[PDB]
């Protein structure tokens, strides 16, 4: 019951590539935070083919750890790691990635 | 500049004659380590009471090419006189101008070579020298190879003495000419094989990669550390570009001399993609010290200041003897007064002092995930390096038990006469 | 347990004294409350610290708190420090016990004081001036600067600043983007933004690498480019001295001549251990030196050690800080560089010091991606709209402080309290802090200036703090002075009655000044180096 | 007056300090006596 957690949201709506099994350690922890976790996560796959316009309950499995829909979002101008002239006149401005 | 200067630059004749950077160059005091002990190098400035101001052309040449001090004793073979022997008699007097005219006399005593058991008696070296066949008919410019190649055999062998650190030694601590430029461990470090062997040398290195390594010491697949950091920043970088092209040419011509069990040239050994799980863990205990400058995938920085651990000639060697010195002492070059440095991680380290066990794990992780997976580090392959490498089979003689036993056994032959 | 000299506190000050002493011959012992903490372990702690503690700066969580003699905390508090007074929030300042001292975490801004600040009372008629003058301290500034490997803006003439008779060992690393943009716009406004001298390596130094903008420079720097007390402690310990972790000191023994001759110190499990040495040194903290002196009230000493004027634990000082936070108009891209690069030094001196306090505007260069990402998450966004919000709020984030110079007012004090104990039963110290109308008027002016900077950037969502914030460096607590009856220590760092007690700590200063100031702490600790040697030679 | 060091015990577990004759029973201590012994033969010549 992991391929229904990695595949849950999208490529674009989240990391296009994998979590790199950092969700296979999330899923274990969501078992303890929610016993019914592995139950609803299947039920949110067919419904995109109520269920969170007010039921924000599954955002917590999409917020998180930071996972700000992330090793981060915008790494081409900032640090957490990069080379000593990190300064290069700020590079780009809003050319996303 | 001056021709006499150029030879000392090429001959590296100041890497040994000034203790540390801060010393007064050509003054002596750099105690080069050795199995026998810590020989202390001697003043060479033309000082009339301390240096070699009293030396003449024939007294100089005997020292340089035959290792005989002025008053008669034998100079210790810490000299590359076995590499300086074949030097032309013209260049030997060219050095002579530079030392007598160019450099500035300095008035200081130079600490003397305090050696243990009989290695402390100098005169026996003439017995040693004849065993090492070091008299070699000074260099005559060959003709079947163009002057670009001739200089290469003249810089690699005589002037810069690449061998005196690279080519291994025999039981009697003498040059071992069967494996010529094939790589013996040098105290702590280990000079890698630099023959033309494709998967086991530098014959696979790109030509413009090999020139770029020697000139500066920085390249994508190899960064010079240790005794090359002391050789590149002291001699090679100052050589005019035409000279290195000779060394580059000759290095391509040396016959290959292979290694025990290699499968890919040291700089192609790509690494498994893995990471750790966000002490006592090669995957964590690396990410908590090494992953800040490099990255978690070992690929390094994005422009090169932090070398990629993947496909690195210090990782991808079957002998991890270098990669344990690089962790233990860090790397410290200075080319064009831009020093690139890596903190030491040894016992007396100052950024983070790792333990003799811990370095192995990180050394063992890097090898498994980036280096030759066949090549591995035991927890005590590191204590050897911190001590100075495995004892060559001659230093065993310098412990009083090993001689006392040779004493009575030696005397017991006297009674056998009767 | 004995040696020629005992020093307690393996921080910047104690470690510099240790290294100098051992370099000059006399053996040494170091005793520090914390354990031997290694930089890599601290980095691993910080990486896994939850991004709420990174969003708003926590500087103590990655350093795990020992339970016996802990260090302070302010994300949900452990209540080690209790602070009282109208501006109690201002003194909620954190320290980190352990070998290396609190200097394990510090933006390493190492300033020189002005020459006025040593003659403050003799110049403006407020506060109390130091015992010596800057001319009598300059050599120790330069020795400390060489030993810590301090950077500097060598090739420049700036602003009110100490006269330099000797160039900084290195030269300033070039500004990132935030600092260039800030200095340009604030030059447009009318203020001067000049680089902060720092203890980073802008070129490799001392055998540790060059700063590469890890930008983790306050909590912990993973590679060692900046300076920590642990370097001096390591150099001294390898040079021949001895260091003992967890050695909490709680009582000191004396004669009727009041010369220190013994101390009993707990190990973690209350077992007493006794130490005898020719000369004793207390270098704990601006907070933990007065607490220890109050705790060891003796049969000879009813109310406190060296308390002949009733001033130990009194006159507590620290720079009160006003914060700010908004979004610039054009991007700032804060984060490239170190955590503390520039500063508005334009105000550090003038004719107003007799009327109100001299400020030092600056700003904070720590990266915004953490906080901005969390803010955009908690705005309940989703998808590419969320990602765009994260990028905007991290390329526009801004953070500005405005410290102040606080006067020493004796109504402030460090009554060691009763309501709280620990695993040793030693009191949790409690501080009474009041700021004074001096800094009240100064802080009104600072609020105006901060709002003006916010407008100059076109700031939106400007959220100033209303309450003064701490700045983590403790000044005052054992004031120096010539007359023994109105000041504890003398112009040579030797407690008046205890002719054998040397107090090398930030409590010794008589003025809070305007600048991050452990360099003077470290360049008065090296003052006590010669006082000890000449008296024991 | 009599005290035990932490390694006065490892000697006992091993069997006590080696008497000065058992040192002979290790191949290095004889090989050295070998060549030294042979080196007296050449001294005859
Ligand atoms: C966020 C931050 C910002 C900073 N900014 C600056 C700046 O701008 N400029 C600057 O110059 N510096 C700055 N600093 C550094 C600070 O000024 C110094 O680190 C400080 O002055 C030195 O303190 P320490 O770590 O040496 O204390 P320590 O050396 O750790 O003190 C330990 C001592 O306390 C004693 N002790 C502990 N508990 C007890 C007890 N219960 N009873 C008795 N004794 C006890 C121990 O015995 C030991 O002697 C900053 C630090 C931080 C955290
Ligand atoms: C390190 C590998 C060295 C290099 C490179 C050079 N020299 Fe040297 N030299 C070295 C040692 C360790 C010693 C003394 C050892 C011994 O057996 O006594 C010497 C000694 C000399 C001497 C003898 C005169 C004197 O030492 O007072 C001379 C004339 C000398 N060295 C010259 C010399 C020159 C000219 C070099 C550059 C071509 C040179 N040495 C390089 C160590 C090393
Ligand atoms: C930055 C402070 C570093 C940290 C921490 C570590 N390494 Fe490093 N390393 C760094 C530099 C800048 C360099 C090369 C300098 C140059 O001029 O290129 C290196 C080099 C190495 C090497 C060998 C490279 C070579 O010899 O060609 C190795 C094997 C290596 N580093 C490994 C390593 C390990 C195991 C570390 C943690 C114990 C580690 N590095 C940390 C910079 C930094
Ligand atoms: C002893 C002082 C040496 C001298 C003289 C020369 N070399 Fe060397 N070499 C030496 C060391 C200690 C090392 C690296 C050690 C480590 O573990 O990293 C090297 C390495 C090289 C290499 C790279 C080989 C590889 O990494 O696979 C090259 C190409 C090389 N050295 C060339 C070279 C030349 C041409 C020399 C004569 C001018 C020379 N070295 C001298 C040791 C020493
Ligand atoms: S972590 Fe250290 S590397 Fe520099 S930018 Fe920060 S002081």
């Amino acid at each position: 019951s992991i391929s229904d957690f990695m595949q849950l949201s999208a490529f674009a709506t989240g990391h296009k590539n994998l979590d790199l099994n950092i969700g296979s350690a999330l899923l274990l922890a969501f078992e303890a935070q929610k016993h019914d976790f592995s139950t609803q996560i299947k039920a949110l796959r067919e419904h995109i083919t109520p269920l969170h316009p007010t039921l924000i309950q599954i955002i917590r499995a999409w917020y998180s750890v930071i996972e700000d829909e992330t090793v981060y979002a915008f790494e081409k101008a900032l640090m957490y790691v990069v080379v000593i002239p990190t300064y290069a006149h700020n590079g780009p401005n809003y050319w996303v990635s | 500049i001056s021709r006499g200067h150029y030879l000392a630059i090429a001959a590296d004749c100041a890497a040994c004659h000034t203790n540390g950077r801060d010393g007064q160059f050509l003054a002596g005091g750099y105690a080069i380590s050795s199995p026998m002990g810590n020989i202390y190098s001697t003043n060479i400035t033309p000082s009339k009471t301390h240096g070699i101001g009293n030396y003449t052309l024939e007294q100089f040449s005997k020292a340089l090419r035959h290792g005989i001090r002025a008053d008669g004793a034998q100079l210790y073979p810490a000299m590359p006189y076995d590499a300086y022997n074949r030097l032309t008699d013209e260049d030997v007097k060219s050095l002579y101008a530079y030392i007598m005219t160019e450099v500035k006399p300095v008035d200081a005593p130079s600490p003397k070579t305090q050696l243990p058991f009989p290695f402390s008696i100098r005169a026996s070296l003439g017995i040693w020298k004849i065993a090492a066949r070091i008299e070699g008919k000074p260099y005559v410019f060959d003709h079947t190879h163009n002057d670009d190649w001739n200089r290469g055999r003249y810089l690699v062998d005589e002037l810069a003495h690449c061998g005196e650190c690279h080519t291994p030694r025999n039981f009697l601590l003498a040059p071992n000419q069967s494996a010529y430029l094939a790589g013996a461990d040098i105290g702590s470090w280990r000079a890698p094989n630099i023959t033309n062997a494709p998967q086991s040398g530098i014959g696979s290195w790109s030509d413009q990669d090999l020139f770029q390594y020697l000139k500066t010491g920085k390249t994508a697949h190899a960064r010079a550390a240790g005794p090359m950091a002391e050789a590149i920043e002291h001699s090679l970088q100052y050589l005019p570009d035409a000279d290195i092209s000779a060394i580059v040419t000759y290095l391509r011509s040396v016959p290959a001399k292979a290694e025990s069990g290699q499968t890919v040239a040291n700089f192609e050994h790509a690494g498994r993609p893995s990471s750790y799980s966000v002490t006592t863990d090669g995957a964590a205990l690396y990410e908590a010290v090494c992953a800040s400058c490099h990255q978690s995938d070992g690929k390094g920085s994005k422009d090169g200041y932090y070398p990629s651990l993947v496909g690195n000639t210090t990782t991808g060697q079957l002998n991890p003897n270098d990669l344990i010195a690089s962790i233990l002492y860090g790397v410290d070059r200075t080319t064009d007064n831009h020093e690139i440095l890596m903190p030491a991680f040894g016992p007396d380290s100052l950024v983070q002092p790792l333990t003799d066990e811990q370095i192995a794990t990180i050394a063992d992780y890097v090898l498994s995930h980036f280096g030759n997976a066949q090549a591995t580090v035991s927890a005590d392959a590191v204590k050897q390096v911190r001590a100075g490498g495995k004892q060559v089979p001659l230093a065993k003689l310098a412990s009083p038990g090993v001689m006392l036993l040779l004493g009575t056994g030696g005397i017991l032959g006297a009674i056998l006469v009767v | 347990l004995s040696a020629d000299v005992v020093i307690i506190g393996a921080g910047i000050c104690g470690s510099l004294l240790a290294h100098k002493l051992v370099r000059n011959g006399l053996s040494v012992l170091l005793l520090d409350a914390g354990p031997r903490r290694d930089r890599s372990q601290i980095v691993e702690n910080w990486r896994n610290m939850p991004p709420d503690n990174k969003s708003q700066y926590d500087y103590a969580t990655p350093y795990p708190s020992v339970p016996w003699a802990p260090h302070t905390n302010y994300f949900p508090d452990n209540n080690y420090l209790i602070v009282k007074g109208p501006d109690r929030t201002a003194y909620k300042q954190g320290i980190i016990k352990g070998v290396g001292g609190t200097t394990w975490h510090w933006a390493a801004s190492s300033w020189r004081y002005l020459p006025n600040d040593f003659k403050l009372h003799s110049t403006y008629g407020v506060g109390r001036d130091y015992a010596m003058s800057y001319d009598e301290l300059e050599p120790y500034y330069y020795e400390a600067e060489c030993e810590m490997g301090v950077m500097g803006p060598n090739g420049e003439e700036i602003t009110p600043s100490a006269p330099r008779q000797n160039p900084w060992p290195m030269t300033s690393m070039p500004y990132g983007y935030g600092d260039r943009t800030f200095t340009e716009i604030v030059s447009k406004l009318g203020f001067s933004n000049t680089p902060v001298p720092q203890a980073r390596n802008s070129r490799p130094y001392d055998g540790r690498p060059q700063c590469c903008g890890n930008n983790n420079c306050m909590p912990i720097c993973p590679i060692g480019a900046m300076y920590n007390g642990v370097y001096a402690a390591i150099k001294a310990e390898k040079l021949g001295a001895k260091i003992i972790p967890n050695a909490v000191v709680y009582a000191m023994e004396t004669d009727a001549k009041n010369r220190i001759t013994a101390i009993s110190f707990y190990d973690p499990d209350k077992q007493s251990h006794r130490v005898v040495a020719k000369t004793f040194v207390i270098a704990a903290n601006g907070i933990e030196t007065p607490k220890l002196l109050l705790l060891a009230a003796n049969d000879r000493n009813p109310h406190g050690i060296a308390n002949s004027s009733d001033l130990v634990g009194r006159n507590m000082m620290d720079h009160p800080g006003i914060g700010m936070s908004f979004q610039s108009a054009e991007p700032i891209w804060a984060g490239g560089g170190s955590v503390q690069m520039s500063s508005i030094t334009n105000f550090r001196d003038g004719d107003f010091r007799s009327e109100y306090a001299a400020t030092q505007i600056g700003y904070n260069n720590t990266a915004q991606n953490s906080r901005a990402g969390m803010k955009a998450l908690s705005m309940g966004l989703v998808g590419k709209k969320l990602d765009e919000e994260i990028r905007r709020r991290t390329a526009h984030g801004v953070d500005i402080y405005a410290n102040h110079e606080v006067l020493p007012d004796p109504n402030n004090r460090l009554v060691l309290s009763k309501d709280y104990k620990d695993a040793l039963g030693i009191p949790h110290p409690e501080v009474t802090y009041d700021v004074g109308e001096y800094v009240r008027k100064s802080a009104a002016i600072s609020r105006q200036r901060l709002m003006d900077i916010a407008k100059a950037m076109g700031g939106t969502e400007i959220e100033m703090t209303p309450y003064f914030t701490p700045n983590n460096h403790i000044t005052g607590g054992t004031i120096m002075g010539h007359d023994p009856r109105d000041s504890v220590v003398d112009k040579w760092l030797r407690t008046h009655d205890h002719s054998n007690l040397f107090l090398a700590t930030g409590a010794t200063m008589a003025a809070s000044g305007t600048v991050n100031s452990t360099l003077t702490m470290a360049a008065l600790s090296l003052r006590a180096a010669d006082a000890i040697l000449n008296d024991l030679k």
